[PDB]
């Protein structure tokens, strides 16, 4: 396939070829133009707080070691020995000053440097240039309020710029709340779906909630439970949708601070969020204090998603076009009482974890939609994302980004897929920028 | 067990061994076997309400963990070692049962097929609580759905069971440390 | 590979490159030039007799919903939602006026029309053109005496014309018997064989029966049991072989009405078939009445096979070059007593079903022959189908098609593979016709 | 069980539960266990004639079905719900045994390897026929052949056994509703 | 069994059947079950030293073979029919245990997870040695490691156990003829 | 990828692209340029000593029947029926005068000839040219002191010439010892590694032994046990490394006749080898008699490896880029007492067999190094094999080949990969020769 010319996403993001969820050649091409190019979630400060703390993480199909340095910074390296290519670290987390390869015993520092080679003097003499044999380092590692992302491409925008108009929506919870902690370890489950299926669903898909999650809504207690079985449409002004230049986007459901949590947590949460919002009104203004305690379903392009307030934090780690390894963490506000944090963490896994009953509702939807993209009569068919098209705005006085001022629509899909197409057809960041110089105009047509 | 000599054995595992080596009662093992076979039968036929009524105590803790992979030599890193796939009280189990029975649970049509294989049953009364029965058992759980989806789960269960309403022994704690870190079964939406 | 030029099947169908059973690129190419182009078996009237009755079926690797309409016709649609591509129907059979998608709740009629969209007014207003969002319909759906076939290619010949000279042989059993019923549900089993391996075997392969099925012949009771272990060659005039322009073909074993059925059914069957034949002599003549009660091993090109009288009905559903999902139904004559129908149905599954002891004899043969087509030294090797070449005729006064007047030969292989090669090297039906204008001459050379 | 409340439970499954909850006899469960372990041993070593002679009653019905996937809410479509993978009388089982033993059964060379795991045994005498024993059990059946072919089968068996020649209890009915709709084991040519 | 009639049965297999059909003792079967359940528990928690001390006799032969695939009709070719995956005396088992416990066994970090399922237990005292207990049992052994590596082993075990130090019954012979010719489990580095 | 131009192995074999262990297109290309071109291990005289004895073996991904003829020679044929491609022989070893196909009963001689066709007269008449329908024969089959190798390429060098400078090192054990026997049947285990990972390790990798095998060294008793955990470097002059024109190579560890065998065998072995060496001094000279009882870790290019004295004999049978079927036999000296042979055979499997505790140490190393070659950021990375470069010699007065006069180095890797690259970039043996006319100069640069 010629990715320079092939129209995989139609103008304004209105539709996508179904093959995008099934084609293995395109998957391989995404490794280069999506995963090697963009910012990918690695870990949180709360998981590697002390010098020498590390975790392993995926970045696309590559595995990296992410390590807290002595000077307080974080550096990340390919989890691959520079000698004959053995995987260096076989655990998920720990504390160490270095990593020794189990094949021939080469020892690398927490800073990636080749520090020792067994019997170096007797074997290599002075001929081994260790200075050139450090672990292959992730070029870029930046933090968004403790949330650590990596990027293999030195030319990428800073993380903050990459978040674009989405950052404004995240900041009340991520910054003005006093900060969040990630509660590990994550659940890990493989699903037979393309990474884009859950990514698109979290970025933008309020429409599915009442029908897909009818049983979980009904059984499960929660604040958004009037939607079960499409029994009720949220009122006008119940929320909005947004998207951004570099593909990140989210839904906003006003006031839904207890999120998917069952009624056992609703009173406590609604009290806690309301109290904090009252203090925040004075600091960041009423609208942004309200956003803090509003439910955001967001995808940070390409493959990191979250539900704020619910506290669900996801990584859709790609394996192949119909295989994704789903990592699920809980996010909590640092200043919550510890007992609430514990219960909130358990509730995140209860609803959206490996045995998450809500998450289970989504399985067939994601898996069959993905697998159907391989089927001959569907490859060249058009997946539709036109709901709300021609009603989006840009440059609003209150809410930034391309915004649909309705709770349910496909605004965020359109922005996600506009960014996706611009990347897949571009060889580098310069070309993406050139392909994106009228991004918001394209999204608000008609 | 001496865990200083048997270097791979956890303190927890050594404690649990001691409990069964101690005082074998064959009749108790046979009672435990019946209990677990009947529980598995109810679950297999998806009689989830009957399972709650007949097998699950009002004070239950139903817990399945996933433990982060750490170095055998690790001694410094001290953050949360595990997460809870399940950590359910009775009301939470009931929510899950209602979710299973809801006619708009689309994933349950066509109906799922479960088959459980319970083995390696051991039973011992608690030393200090004469009415608390410790039961250990292993389960293979086969779930088939949708023509060609097949998921097989493997686990050791550490249970506490106690006599409740009508003198019926009911599950008051189940603890499972799930042996596979990355699930390859789509989900863990089965009652182990 | 250049399919326009590559000789995969030699002139007169005398041989085929072994790679045809292993090459995944060719498999992908077959999806287009075999499965998307030709007539494929879907179901029988007896399985969807009433309005609203439906079943799902495969057509190549695609899945379709096949539904009885209010007006008595049958229409078939892709089992894929027109919104974001989720599989619409998750069951194998039922009765409904429509199908609702479990993702966002879009509701389609039994006629494929998009009938409802949740909260359409509030969400889409008048902007959603539902008329253009009907399920993707199978262009062509026709019946051969209750047996329903589909074809994605609007340019295909009518089903009757497509059956060509094979129809004459099928009609006594399919039409003049009073009609057949398909007894469901089918057995379903995956084998590690290419779909062509069982297809070729059923179309044309009497040679294997005595040796492959030696144990089943010996143990199993049946009428054809003198063949066990090649102990006896059928007498001259025991049968014939035929093939046709569009690739369908069969063997005819004269008088073998009890087929593979064990001696527990032989007396009853031979009585029933003989009685009907006596009545049919007067209506269709002695030869055709004899054909009615003769055992036909037939493949309706590409991947539907049957054994009449035995009552075995097969679909070789393709998955990949070395994977096939085998569907097994029983066919019975409508006017048989119900108790006989029940026992015949059980006997079909007993011999040729998922635990079919005859069918099991064929497994290693089909699987290894297929897998060997992937092996480096065999890819470019020649599978031989020359038995009886130079003794076939065309335009016989009694028996139509290209015919070998012997029970055992490779006539039907040659016609199957001549049709296969003409399709694989052609872009459309016109080109196939051009490639087939001397089909019978090619088959009767020397 | 109340199947109006326990919405996922079939009438058939609820009936079968009742049979075992009713009147537990430990000695019967142990007899059943012996019976089934011995049967599995004979089958595993491919002593098919011995299995017929020692384990299978002359009036046997040996039945394994495959049930078509239908909607949980389906209430109109009424055609044959299942097909018979096996539905064998004694003579039909004998045919299958002769097919296994035939020296021109090419698929049996090199010799196959079977290993069966029988679990979850329950036993109860019939209420109305004092000599009819109901036995339920689950089987995992592992078949290996030809270097790298491995097939694993999973099933629940509903058996009736009755004393026959020489007072030996023999199988008079086995019913299996096979849990996987589309077999991924090449075939079902194993005696479950 | 008559192996002239039951053509697929080996002489060895027919001999072993005879041993258990002969004289059933229910109490012995129950003792054997306990023995094996406890052994499996020790192995599962990787208490390898405890397993040696409590379960393995000083005169043990621990043997697992792999048999070459030959024609069912083969009668001329007479070279070594099998190789020994394991054929260990006590000292050799100890070497293997030390290898498991060594802190520079890199493959054991992060720690492995084992779960064993023991079924189909039969027990019979030897006819000529009153203190030698024959025990047969089948094992499914699940080993999980490194996030997504899962290996499942299936086998029938022919054991001899005899009372040793302190009157404790210990394993004096284990024989396993591994059913899969080509292993698809990375290795056979598990104690079956 | 353009294999004519792509530099997969750098000059002097100093490095290789990591993708070589993961790329499936390259794997397919190796089937042609490595496996179809080179000499591959089949069996030993000791396994098929009598007329009619046969075994099956892999040659690349192809399977062959290797049969002792009536005249004492050995011929090998594709295990594929010449009719419709079914696998002819389903067992691993036996004795027969011929092989009958289970599909249609065609009977082939032990000499590959099509000898019978069922009912040939009645069916084919005189038209079947059986003389042209013999099994596809392996063009070349030669013996190295009872060890039988095959090659599909008629243009290959004789086996002896192909062994090049490696033959001199093997001869004391393979010839002057009185001869070796292969003890079957082999263990067979699939590992998730590329065939080159174990191949390179056995050809050349003494460096890993102390660290990789620390636990086996420590626990296991053996003569080389001072190395455990890199506690000790072998003394200078403890050994050497060699490589050769056609890629075969080995390490030599002086005097290590008891090899990996636990202390239960050390005394007996060291006695036996020493006694034989004393007799051999007079016949072949002190250096070569010493080589006889020295531990050789060797790979006979491409995929046959061994440890002499330890008695480990391996075939790394390729399945795909990250799958290899490992065959493990024991080699014993014919004149050893039978009880010692038995114990030695068991000890080989104990250490290096399917449950080989040494072999298990290597698993993660081989598997992860191979799988990492698929990972996006590693494909174009460089695997290093530069240890000892610039200290190798050629044409030494005592030790032939390209030789590093040290026990631990990467000399044999460089020669292995120089041969590999010359094959992958060549269309035939002539081109390989042209690409190899300065092989030893390339290896001894600087
Ligand atoms: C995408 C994925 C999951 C979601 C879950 C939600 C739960 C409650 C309210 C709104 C939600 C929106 C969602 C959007
Ligand atoms: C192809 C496949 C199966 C067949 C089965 C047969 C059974 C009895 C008689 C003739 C047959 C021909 C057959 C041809
Ligand atoms: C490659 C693979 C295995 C080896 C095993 C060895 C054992 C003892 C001494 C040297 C060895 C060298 C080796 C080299
Ligand atoms: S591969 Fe890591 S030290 Fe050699
Ligand atoms: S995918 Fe079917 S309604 Fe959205
Ligand atoms: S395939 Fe071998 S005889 Fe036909
Ligand atoms: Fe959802
Ligand atoms: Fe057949
Ligand atoms: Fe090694």
């Amino acid at each position: 396939m010629n990715y320079n010319n092939k129209i995989l996403v139609s103008e304004s993001g209105l539709s996508q070829k179904h093959l995008i969820h099934g084609d293995e050649e395109l998957f391989q091409h995404e490794l280069k133009t999506i995963f090697a190019r963009n910012w990918l979630f690695l870990t949180h400060d709360s998981l590697i707080p002390a010098p020498g703390d590390y975790v392993t993480a995926k970045m696309g199909i590559d595995e990296v070691i992410v390590s807290r340095q002595n000077d307080g910074s974080i550096r990340a390296f390919l989890n691959v020995c520079r000698h004959r290519g053995k995987t260096l670290v076989s655990v998920e987390a720990g504390n160490a000053k270095g990593f020794v390869c189990s094949y021939h015993g080469w020892g690398f520092g927490s800073n990636g440097e080749l520090q020792s080679v067994p019997f170096e003097k007797d074997l290599y003499g002075e001929s081994l240039n260790k200075k050139c044999l450090g672990l292959k380092e992730v070029a870029r590692v930046e933090s968004f309020h403790g949330f650590i992302y990596g990027c293999f491409d030195q030319e990428a925008p800073p993380l903050m710029d990459y978040l674009g108009d989405a950052a404004w929506y995240l900041e009340p919870m991520f910054k003005h709340s006093g900060g969040l902690e990630l509660v590990g370890p994550p659940g890990k489950v493989v699903i037979k779906a393309n990474w884009k299926a859950p990514a698109e669903n979290f970025v933008g898909d309020a429409y599915h909630v009442g029908w897909t999650h009818a049983s979980s809504l009904r059984s499960g207690e929660s604040i958004f439970s009037s939607l079960a079985g499409n029994a009720a449409l949220p009122p006008e002004g119940a929320g909005l949708q947004m998207t951004s230049k570099y593909g990140s986007g989210m839904g906003v459901l006003w006031d839904g601070y207890s999120g998917v949590h069952s009624a056992d947590l609703v009173p406590e949460l609604m009290a806690f969020g309301g109290a904090k919002q009252e203090r925040l009104n004075k600091e960041i203004g009423d609208v942004r204090a309200r956003i803090y305690r509003s439910h955001l379903n967001c995808t940070v392009f390409p493959n990191n998603s979250m539900l704020t307030c619910s506290g669900v934090f996801k990584v859709w780690n790609p394996i192949d076009a119909n295989t994704t390894e789903v990592w699920t963490y809980a996010i909590v506000e640092k200043d919550m009482p510890e007992d609430l944090k514990r219960r909130l963490a358990d509730s995140v896994q209860r609803t959206f974890g490996p045995a998450g009953f809500w998450e289970s509702d989504d399985n067939d939807n994601m898996e069959t939609a993905s697998q159907n993209g391989k089927k001959y009569q569907s490859r060249d068919s058009d997946l539709l994302s036109n709901l709300g098209f021609g009603e989006d705005v840009y440059g609003d006085a209150v809410y930034p980004g391309v915004v649909g001022k309705s709770a349910i629509g496909e605004t965020s899909y359109r922005g996600f897929y506009r960014a996706y197409q611009a990347h897949v057809s571009s060889s580098n960041w310069a070309e993406f920028e050139h392909a994106s110089s009228t991004w918001h105009t394209e999204l608000t047509k008609t | 067990i001496n865990i200083q000599e048997d270097k791979l054995v956890s303190a927890h595992d050594a404690e649990e061994i001691l409990r069964f080596f101690n005082c074998h009662d064959s009749a108790l093992q046979q009672e435990a076997t019946t209990l677990l076979t009947q529980e598995a039968h109810l679950l297999d036929i998806q009689a989830y309400r009957a399972w709650l009524e007949h097998c699950v105590g009002s004070e239950v803790q139903y817990q399945v963990i996933s433990r982060e992979l750490r170095a055998a030599s690790e001694r410094r890193y001290k953050l949360n070692e595990a997460m809870n796939v399940y950590n359910e009280n009775f009301q939470q189990l009931k929510v899950r049962v209602e979710h299973q029975l809801d006619p708009q649970n689309w994933g349950n049509s066509p109906k799922l097929r479960f088959t459980r294989f319970i083995t390696n049953v051991q039973a011992a009364m608690d030393v200090n609580d004469k009415e608390l029965l410790h039961i250990r058992s292993n389960v293979i759980l086969h779930r088939a759905r949708r023509g060609n989806q097949v998921d097989v789960f493997y686990a050791a269960r550490e249970d506490k069971w106690k006599r409740g309403e009508g003198g019926v022994r009911k599950l008051v704690q189940r603890f499972v440390d799930y042996p596979e870190r990355i699930l390859q079964t789509h989900n863990l939406m089965v009652f182990l």
